[PDB]
C-alpha cells in the first residue's frame, strides 16, 4: 500500500 | 558528482537563505523528495509553505530542475504558486503558497465525497491540464496526494517534481516515472507515451474518490505495476453505487490505448462536469469541519 513515488 | 550538481542549483536558485525571514518551521507532510514545512513570515505573520530536498537523496537528480522549470514558465490558478527557490547547505528549499486545507488524500481516506465533490474536483484538475498539456507539460505525478485544497474548498495541482516537457522536437517521453498504482500502462509498457498518462492517472484518483484507494493497492508496487500492464481496465469497487454519467466519465478516462482516451480539452465538455459544485461544496469535507 505505498504511496512513494519511483 | 554531489558538489557538482549543487554548484548548478546555485545558478539557478535566489541569493540567500529564507531562514533570515521564515520562523517556527513545523514539518506538515512529505514524499519521495522530501518534506515540507509550514513557517511563518517573520515581519507579517503570514504563512507559506516551504518544501525541502536533499541533493543527495533523489533517484534522479536532474528533476529538481523541474521545480525551477515551471516556476520560471508554466503558473495557472489551479496550479499551486511557487515564490522563490532557494540552496541552503545540501537542501533545494522551494517555498510556495501554503495551501492550509491540505490534501485529497486525508478526504479519500476517512469519508465519502459525493458527485457533486467529485466532479468539481475532476473539473479544477481538467482545467489545470488543458492548460499544462497545451504548453507540453506533462504532470507525470497526479493522484490524491498532489492535489491540495483551502480552507474556502478551492483545488490546485502540486508536486511538479515529476513532471517532463514534449514538444514539436521531442514528442514523447520514455522516463519510468510516476507513483505504481496510479501509473497508465503504456508508461508501465515503456512505450513512448505523451499527456495522456495524467488522464489515465486522472481516472485512477477517480476510483480513489469513490472507492478509498486505487485499485490493487493490497498489492506490492511491482506486482500491481503487472496487472495494470496486462489486465483489462480496473473496476469500481463500488461501481453500483456511481451514477451512468460518473461511470461514463471514468470510460473515457480509463481507456489502455492512449490514441482513444480522451484528451484534458474533449473532458472538460463531458456531461458528468455539469454536476460540478462551487469550492463551497468542499468544505466540509475537510478534516478541520467533518
Amino acid at each position: 500500500r505505498a504511496r512513494y513515488e519511483m | 558528482s554531489h558538489e557538482q550538481f549543487r554548484a548548478a542549483l546555485q545558478l539557478v536558485v535566489d541569493p540567500g537563505d529564507p531562514r533570515s525571514y521564515l520562523d517556527n518551521f513545523i514539518k506538515i507532510g512529505e514524499g519521495s523528495t522530501g518534506i515540507v514545512c509550514i513557517a511563518t513570515v517573520r515581519s507579517s505573520g503570514k504563512l507559506v509553505a516551504v518544501k525541502k530536498m536533499d541533493l543527495r537523496k533523489q533517484q534522479r537528480r536532474e528533476l529538481l530542475f523541474n521545480e525551477v522549470v515551471i516556476m520560471r514558465d508554466y503558473q495557472h490558478e489551479n496550479v499551486v504558486e511557487m515564490y522563490n527557490s532557494y540552496l541552503v547547505g545540501d537542501e533545494l528549499w522551494v517555498v510556495m503558497e501554503f495551501l492550509e486545507g491540505g490534501a485529497l488524500t486525508d478526504i479519500v481516506t476517512h469519508t465519502r465525497m459525493n458527485e457533486e465533490q467529485i466532479a468539481a474536483v475532476c473539473l479544477a484538475v481538467l482545467q489545470a491540464l488543458s492548460v499544462l498539456h497545451a504548453q507540453g507539460v506533462i504532470h507525470r505525478n497526479i493522484k490524491s496526494d498532489s492535489i491540495l485544497l483551502t480552507h474556502d474548498g478551492r483545488v490546485k495541482l502540486s508536486d511538479f517534481g515529476f513532471c517532463a516537457q514534449v514538444s514539436k522536437e521531442v514528442p514523447r517521453r520514455k522516463e519510468l516515472v510516476g507513483t505504481p498504482y496510479w501509473m497508465a500502462p503504456e508508461l508501465i509498457s515503456r512505450l513512448p507515451y505523451g499527456p495522456e498518462v495524467d488522464i489515465w492517472s486522472l481516472g485512477i484518483m477517480v476510483i480513489e474518490m469513490v472507492d478509498g484507494e486505487p485499485p490493487y493497492f493490497n498489492e506490492p508496487p511491482l506486482k500491481a505495476m503487472k496487472m495494470i500492464r496486462d489486465n483489462l481496465p480496473p473496476r469500481l469497487k463500488n461501481l453500483h453505487k456511481v451514477s451512468p454519467s460518473l461511470k461514463g466519465f471514468l470510460d473515457r478516462l480509463l481507456v489502455r490505448d492512449p490514441a482513444q482516451r480522451a484528451t484534458a480539452a474533449e473532458l472538460l465538455k463531458h456531461p458528468f462536469l455539469a454536476k460540478a459544485g462551487p469550492p463551497a461544496s468542499i468544505v466540509p469535507l475537510m478534516r478541520q469541519n467533518r
